[PDB]
């Protein structure tokens, strides 16, 4: 068979093999960036109300189906790579979980480009000063090029300190843990 | 729900428009090799029953025909099967063959001497 | 197309039709395909809704539009349906015209609770001696009828409902008992001969009949039972009196393992799904005796079921017993040598209808069952005389068909019987005696029984009366 | 209709209708097909798909042959030019004898008589066979079954019923072959024209034969009961006439169907038969009635695996016979015939209020005083002869007397028993066994009695011998 | 928060909560019922969705409808305003008496006794059954269970139980029926009543009723083995009493899992049954213990199915109790009564520590003899009583004695069969099975012993006999 090449992070399931298919067909010839741009378009173009509600209903014919995607893709000028994928999808009747795709590559894609999703959380907001530390701390933690992609969330249910995920590393310096972890070690 | 074509090397070739140079009418390329038991992608011109050749020189009985792929069980171990191999028709349903050149001849379930006294006469066969 | 209150048939196919839509479908609702059929909507997925549909799956196709009802599964009640035949749904099958009623019942209503109950207090008459005598059933009780292939059940079931007449055609609205005959899985032969039979004995009248017959699918069988005993919780809770027999309950657990099994559930043991217990439960609590806060109606019920081989303790016999407040085991064996009814006294209890039982029959029987439990335990001198005495208490209880007796004649007969007066008849001769004996105190002494039925006791005066006249028409037999 | 086959699993055949489905029980035939096959479908799998359940081998189809929607079920022949014909389950002639010329078809997937088409009264088919008429009568429009099938009768005793109800009552007959053996099948086509209720030549047939084979796949063997039933139902409505169904065998309907629902991919249920049995069976017993207008009296051949009565195949068929016989080895050894064991035979109808007062306590004392006998037959054994009584003795000769009195010659076996066969009415048969209860015959050999027809041809046969 | 329903398979209901999910175990409240119907967590699906088992029945249910949490598991009313009412699942009162006010609620899902709060104290509960108190003496503080069929003796015993034992108990009591009848329930209810053990007019109550009878969804009877078991819980830590917990029928909590199971998308185990049978029955049986805070006396009565004691559920249960009490339809069906069967019963005192020596002694004489006549039994139903030595006849004399003198009138069976209920004290007990055992009696009929209190009515009744 052809060896695909692999994508940085591994998808699974059906949209799992429909991005790594187009991710492998993109990365040769190289066209992962527009090919991702044609699927953000297209992630709109299908939402139409009227579109939607003529694709989500399995008593039209798949080649209906097909015929008005190769319409609508033509009346916007794609690459044939995302047509391809389009047609694909249709015909397999893949076009429920057709956004879990578009998901999948742009979880796909961001890797490509080095980015690693990191989250924060903390009893109350933190004041620009602080968070720019962090910032310089976590880029530390991370390696060369890659970018990083900061989330603050902020939970009360902690009663304190910080709660930092970096990929799958995490540390966890809330005082809810510590006031456990003391609790435990009397109980004991 | 899922299909056993769907594999990400199928569409992979699909997107890209690699799948018009490949012949998924009397060839195909097998998508899973175990037990005994291969399931070929393509073949869309073979008959339920009919026999196929595998590239390593085996051959094989097309039992399940599915809508993606095709179910064929193999004549022999399938040490020499790989996922990926070409499978060409052979455009008939097994057959043996037959007449008095049989007799006295020990044979194997297709026909083939395996007694070591020579070839098979056989001026006629038989499904 | 609405997408909302109307759906299309995503796959037909088992009777379990998949559609898509009708996102405002309720759980359990009715819903109506276009040829003409009609569902229940089992299963509300997120993206499509199973509907078992009521009916052949052959007039059903892929693409046909389903059409939301609007409410629960319920049947059409009241006492409209007296003297006509239904199919499960409620639709008249007997080609007399249209049902026309006016209130509708959920069929999965639940059953009355623990306060609105009370015991049983009042006798259901069946008018077969041995069943009246030994098994007394009351109002509100719930007595399985268990046998075999050919040992006289529907015989039971159907003595009773043409013995309802004495009442069903007098005047004592508190005495009057509607009857509901539910057949499932049975032949539609059998079913029409039945309504012949019921029809001549002027027994529909008061009687509503409910088919699920061999040839109809599945999901009829078992949904029938629970029409049925819709139709009869109208009476029950409307101050009436009903009784209800499903015949038989053992073809609704079948009927319910092919919709399971069809339904891909993990079979259980004999591949019975887990809910059969539930299944029968869920109906048979609902033959009930309310108290007086809540009308005083009643809901007898007669579930029978069809052993095999004799085999009690099978899976689905052992719910129903688990269920049912009593038992009336039929034997094979006794049928074919020549006892009819083949009620086996000696398993076949009533825990309920003790209480119930009549004053008049309650102190002759009682002294009958003691003796056929002494003849009982030895089968010279008093051993001699115990075996004659119960041989002749056996061949007493024997009985006709479609032949139901009122209470007095039977405790007139069991009463010549148990003292002692046909210890000297020879055995054979009995029943001759018997039918013959009837007949004088049917014709001339009609007082006597009147009174002893009005004063619902042998008071000593009617003893010695009764005395005179059997010893009497013994001395001339 | 033009669809596609996409899918090809052994004899299951997913079809694709790009324009439009049809309802499931039709008829679909493969275009580009040597010999007619036909996919009766089963389920709609969405997608415009059907399943379908091929009725011959689908061996050498290709995924995309084309398949045209015939638009309703499988439709037979149907009418008195199928008399004397042999026709597979989809109608088309097997005996080699040119079409089934006929102006009428019949879809075979029908409808049981609704409930007002019934008729409320039981009935009495009069076979002419004292056995059968007398401790086992046949009701009109009900199931009987028949036990034995092994050299013991049985299809001499189909022919003889064939010719007696087609003689006595005027009705023709089915023959329903479910799961044939081809050689049986040769065999019993043979006998058939032998005996006559078969004629080449003439036309005047009185059997319909419809064979199922043994190789055909299972979805074939499990509707050749529904082509025999759609023949017979024609003779029944159409033409207004009482009809016998004779179904051999029912184990192998049953076992057809199992192995059906178990290729379309369905849960077996109790001892590994379909989830569907009851109804399966029921839906084709339930086609076997009597109508206002006339007639079906069904006679199954009933197989009893491992010999449990219990097992779920008879468990089932036994809740809708209405009668039953057992020919036994052990009584065509006594060289009498038909052998109808006279005590293991039973009957629903045989009931006071059916049968008659008299009818009813003929056989009762029959069967009583045959019980007698069997009981008297070990202190034969034992004890010796001597050591009867004389109101013992006399029921021995009494019972010896009936027994040679319930065999009867058969107009389809005077090349088995050198006699003229004899169609014995009712009354005859009732009075001659009165008779002989009563004791008015208690002076005649017991070989008088010996194949005879009415009570008088013995009498006639001990004038003959003694004389 | 607020869900919305996605799914309403059965009794197992899917939501899907945008905002916080709610743990397991964690109650929901459906809005927009006529009554209040609850659903209790399950699983969590993953992509923000909760699986949940509804306590009432599902229909009505529509896709999009709007659940709220509640935040904790069902609370239950607890305390000692719980006596004298009737609960359900959720602990509404189902007594129309008004709303159970307590100041304290208690959540049914709590958690097992650790280990160092076990007691091993080991006394004799006597319960005035000859039966029960000479082979299988029920202890005080431990688990009870009478194994047996459909119709064998288990309400009735449970109810001799009731009365006897929960009448000279000066504490609490707590009657959980999960899965019986209705009218059994009214009945209790009643009798209570009359018997003074409930004031529905004065605050004297002992006993606190819960109910999730036979007609409830499969939800409710699965969840109410809970509501009463935290019903004792109350009364055995807070109030550190001494509690009798009976309920009737266990097995009913199992089987109601096995109805969930199958919907929850869990691969079924041995005959169908849930994969998590022993852990919970496991879960909810740990939490009967007697400990150091109080005393729980649990009489429980589980059902077999089919009469299979090897069936997975009676199985597994065998090792959560003391004392066994294995009734029988055999013995059902000899007349005796209860049928206990005494060599399958046992206990854990049955020590010569704990219960003497002489008790000890006389109950391995009693099983010891019916060893020797169970050994004896197959040869003497086809050989005959006559090819025994003497030894053995006298051996089957006894034990026959033996097995009657076991059987014992009821006083909850006065209606059945009109006799006197009967106590028998352990001390005659003990005595009278010592004089049989030791041939005191062999001149009697063994009649002479069916159904009788101490072995003197044995006597008196054969020298009525006798007469
Ligand atoms: N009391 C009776 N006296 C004489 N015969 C009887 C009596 N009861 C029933 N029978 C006979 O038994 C036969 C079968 O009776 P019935 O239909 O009541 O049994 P069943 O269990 O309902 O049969 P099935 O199981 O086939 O429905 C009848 O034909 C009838 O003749
Ligand atoms: N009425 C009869 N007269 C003489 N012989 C008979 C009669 N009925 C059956 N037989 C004998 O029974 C044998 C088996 O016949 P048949 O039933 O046709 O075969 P099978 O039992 O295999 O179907 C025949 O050889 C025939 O001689
Ligand atoms: N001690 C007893 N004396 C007489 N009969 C009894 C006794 N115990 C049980 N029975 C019989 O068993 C029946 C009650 O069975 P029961 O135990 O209530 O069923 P289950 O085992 O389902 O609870 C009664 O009808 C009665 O005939
Ligand atoms: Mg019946
Ligand atoms: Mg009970």
């Amino acid at each position: 068979f052809a060896k695909l090449v692999r994508p940085p992070v591994q998808i699974y399931g059906i949209e799992g093999r429909y991005a790594t298919a187009l991710y492998s067909a993109a990365s040769k010839q190289n066209k992962l960036e527009q090919v991702e741009k044609e699927l953000l378009r297209v992630g709109q173009i299908l939402k139409e109300p009227k579109m939607a509600a003529s694709l989500l209903n399995p008593y039209v014919k798949r080649s209906v189906k097909v015929k008005s995607l190769s319409d609508m893709t033509a009346k916007e000028k794609f690459s044939p790579l995302t047509s391809n994928l389009i047609n694909l999808l249709a015909e397999n009747g893949r076009l429920t979980n057709t956004p879990a795709v578009i998901s999948a590559f742009s979880t796909m894609m961001s890797v490509h480009r080095g980015e690693v999703p990191c989250t924060v959380t903390t009893a109350s907001a933190l004041d620009e000063a602080t968070l720019t530390e962090l910032k310089t701390v976590l880029k530390s933690f991370l390696s060369k090029g890659q970018v990083l992609k900061l989330e603050v969330k902020i939970d009360p249910s902690i009663m304190g300190g910080m709660i930092v995920r970096i990929g799958e590393k995490y540390v966890d310096m809330s005082a809810k843990t510590k006031i456990q972890k003391l609790s435990r070690a009397m109980r004991e | 729900k899922t299909g056993t074509a769907e594999v990400s090397s199928i569409l992979e070739e699909r997107i890209l428009g690699a799948d018009t140079s490949v012949d998924l009418e009397e060839t195909g390329r097998v998508l899973s090799i175990g037990d005994g038991i291969a399931r070929v992608h393509g073949l869309r011109n073979v008959q339920a029953e009919e026999m196929v050749e595998f590239s390593s020189g085996l051959k094989g009985m097309s039992l399940n025909l599915e809508p993606d792929n095709v179910g064929v069980v193999v004549f022999g171990n399938d040490k020499l099967i790989k996922e990926g191999d070409i499978v060409k028709r052979t455009g008939a349903i097994v057959d043996v063959p037959v007449g008095e050149e049989l007799l006295g001849r020990v044979v194997d379930a297709l026909g083939n001497a395996i007694d070591g006294k020579g070839p098979i006469g056989s001026k006629a066969r038989r499904r | 197309v609405d997408l909302e209150e109307t759906g299309r048939v995503l796959s037909i196919g088992d009777g379990i039709a998949r559609v898509h839509g009708l996102r405002n479908v309720q759980a359990e609702e009715m819903v109506e395909f276009s040829s003409g059929l009609k569902g229940m909507s089992l299963n509300l997925e997120p993206d499509n809704v199973g509907v078992v549909v009521f009916g052949n799956d052959k007039l059903i196709k892929e693409g046909d539009i389903v059409k939301r009802t609007g409410a629960i599964v319920d049947v059409p009640v009241g006492e409209e349906l007296l003297g006509r035949v239904v199919d499960a749904l409620g639709n008249a099958i007997d080609g007399k015209g249209p049902i026309g009623s006016k209130a509708r019942r959920r069929v999965g209503l639940k059953a009355p609770g623990i306060i609105p109950r009370i015991s049983v207090r009042e006798p259901m008459q069946t008018g077969i001696k041995a069943v009246d005598s030994l098994v007394p059933i009351g109002r509100g009780q719930r007595e399985l009828i268990i046998g075999d292939r050919q040992t006289g059940k529907t015989s039971i079931a159907i003595d009773t409902i043409i013995n309802q007449k004495r009442f069903n055609d007098g005047t004592d609205e508190k005495k009057k008992l509607y009857c509901i005959y539910v057949a499932i899985g049975q032949k539609r032969s059998t079913v029409a001969q039945l309504v012949k039979r019921l029809t001549d004995a002027d027994a529909m009248k008061y009687t509503i009949v409910v088919s699920a017959t061999a040839s109809d699918a599945a999901p009829l069988q078992y949904l029938a039972p629970y029409s049925g005993c819709s139709m009869g919780e109208y009476f029950r809770d409307n101050g009436k009196h009903a009784l209800i027999i499903y015949d038989d309950l053992s073809k609704q657990a079948v009927a319910y393992r092919q919709m399971s099994l069809l339904l891909r559930r993990p079979p259980g043991r004999e591949a019975y799904p887990g809910d059969v217990f539930y299944l029968h439960s869920r109906l048979l609590e609902r033959a009930a005796k309310m108290n007086d806060a809540f009308g005083g109606g009643s809901l007898t019920a007669l579930p029978v079921i069809e052993t095999q081989a004799g085999d009690v303790s099978a899976y689905i016999p052992t719910n129903v017993i688990s269920i049912t407040d009593g038992q009336i085991f039929l034997e094979t064996e006794l049928f074919y040598k020549g006892i009819r009814p083949a009620i086996n006294v000696g398993l076949s209890v009533s825990r309920v209808g003790s209480a119930a039982q009549t004053r008049a029959m309650k102190q002759v029987a009682g002294t009958m069952k003691l003796e056929l439990a002494q003849y009982r335990e030895v089968a010279d001198a008093a051993t001699q005389q115990l075996l004659s005495r119960g041989v002749r208490l056996t061949e007493l209880l024997k009985q006709g068909q479609y032949s139901p007796m009122a209470i007095e004649e039977q405790v007139a007969v069991i009463y010549a019987g148990v003292r002692g007066y046909l210890d000297k008849l020879e055995p054979s001769k009995i029943t001759k005696f018997e039918n013959a004996f009837l007949s004088h105190v049917i014709s001339q002494h009609q007082a006597l029984l009147g009174k002893i039925r009005t004063d619902g006791k042998i008071s000593e005066e009617s003893d010695a009366k009764l005395k005179e006249i059997v010893t009497n028409f013994l001395a001339g037999f | 209709t033009t669809g596609r086959i996409v899918a090809v699993i052994g004899a299951v055949v997913d079809v694709q209708f790009d324009e439009g489905l049809p309802p499931i029980l039709n008829a679909l035939e493969v275009q580009g097909r040597e010999t007619r096959l036909v996919l009766e479908v089963a389920q709609h799998l969405g997608e415009s798909t059907v399943r379908t359940i091929a009725m011959d081998g689908t061996e050498g189809l290709v995924r995309g042959q084309k398949v045209l929607d015939s638009g309703a079920p499988i439709r037979i022949p149907v009418g008195p030019e199928t008399l004397g014909r042999i026709m597979n389950v989809i109608g088309e002639p097997i005996d080699e004898r040119g079409p089934i010329k006929t102006k009428q078809f019949a879809a075979i997937h029908a409808e049981a008589p609704e409930f007002v088409e019934m008729s409320v009264e039981q009935e009495i088919l009069v076979t002419g066979i004292k056995v059968v008429d007398l401790l086992a009568p046949y009701a009109k429009g009900g199931k009987i079954g028949l036990f034995g099938g092994a050299g013991v009768g049985k299809t001499v005793l189909i022919m003889e019923l064939i010719n007696n109800v087609a003689k006595a009552h005027g009705g023709y007959s089915v023959f329903a072959g479910v799961g044939e053996r081809t050689r049986e099948g040769n065999d019993l086509y043979h006998e058939m024209i032998e005996s006559g209720v078969i004629n080449l030549k003439d036309a005047t047939s009185k059997v319909a034969l419809v064979y199922g084979q043994m190789n055909e796949p299972p979805g074939a063997r499990a509707r050749v009961a529904l082509t025999g039933l759609t023949v017979a139902e024609y003779f029944r409505d159409q033409e207004g006439q009482d009809v016998l169904l004779f179904i051999d065998n029912i184990f192998r309907f049953t076992q057809a169907g199992s192995e059906v629902s178990a290729l379309l991919g369905r849960i077996p249920s109790a001892v590994g038969y379909q989830p569907t049995l009851a109804t399966d069976m029921g839906t084709m017993q339930e086609r076997i009635t009597t109508t206002k207008k006339g007639s079906i009296t069904s006679v199954q051949a009933i197989y009893v695996p491992a010999d449990d009565l219990t097992d779920p195949a008879p468990a089932t068929t036994f809740a809708h016979l209405d009668a039953t016989t057992v020919l036994s080895r052990a009584i065509a050894e006594l060289g009498i015939y038909p052998a109808v064991d006279p005590l293991d035979s039973t009957s629903r109808i045989m009931d006071p209020n059916i049968v008659g007062s008299e009818h009813y306590d003929v056989a009762r004392g029959v069967q009583k005083i045959l019980q007698d006998y069997k009981s008297l037959q070990d202190i034969i054994a034992i004890l010796g002869m001597d050591e009867l009584s004389e109101e013992d003795k006399l029921t021995v000769s009494r019972a010896r007397k009936i027994q040679r009195f319930l065999s009867q010659p058969f107009q389809v076996a005077e090349v088995f028993t050198g006699h003229l066969g004899k169609l014995v009415p009712l009354k005859e048969t009732i009075k001659g066994f009165q008779q002989i209860l009563a004791g008015e015959y208690d002076h005649l050999p017991e070989q008088a009695f010996y194949m005879v027809g009415p009570i008088e041809e013995a009498v006639a046969k001990a004038d003959k011998l003694a004389e």
